[PDB]
């Protein structure tokens, strides 16, 4: 979000309108492998086994 | 009755049904359940390459 504010500060403003399409798939796919991904160690189980 | 409605749920549940799903799909069009390789997957995450190829390159397309 930084780089994007860094940028609209600066004038730019490239990330206007559709060119914003960069960013937002960005921070989804960011937001994917957080809090999904797959278990640890202490997590063997997963849909191959189980 | 049990079942039937809009009761809550729990992940295990969700790709328990998956299963099952897949199972039952298979003994329609090859008649065994046996099943000691599973092709509906493949040929299904085939095709979900091919979306991802196509948005791949038309990303690229506006990047330019």
């Amino acid at each position: 979000g930084g780089m994007v504010a860094m940028v609209f500060a600066s004038g730019s403003h490239v990330f206007g309108g559709i060119g914003s399409i960069f960013p937002l798939f960005m921070m989804v796919g960011i937001m994917m492998m957080m809090f999904r991904g797959m278990g640890g160690g202490q997590q063997q189980m997963s849909r191959p086994k189980l | 009755g049990s079942g039937y409605g809009l009761g809550l749920s729990t992940r295990t549940q969700v790709t328990g049904y998956q299963f099952l799903a897949r199972r039952t799909a298979m003994a329609l069009t090859r008649w065994r359940v046996r099943m000691e390789i599973e092709p509906g997957r493949r040929q299904t995450l085939a095709v979900v390459a091919s979306v991802s190829a196509a948005l791949v390159i038309c990303l690229g397309a506006l990047l330019w």
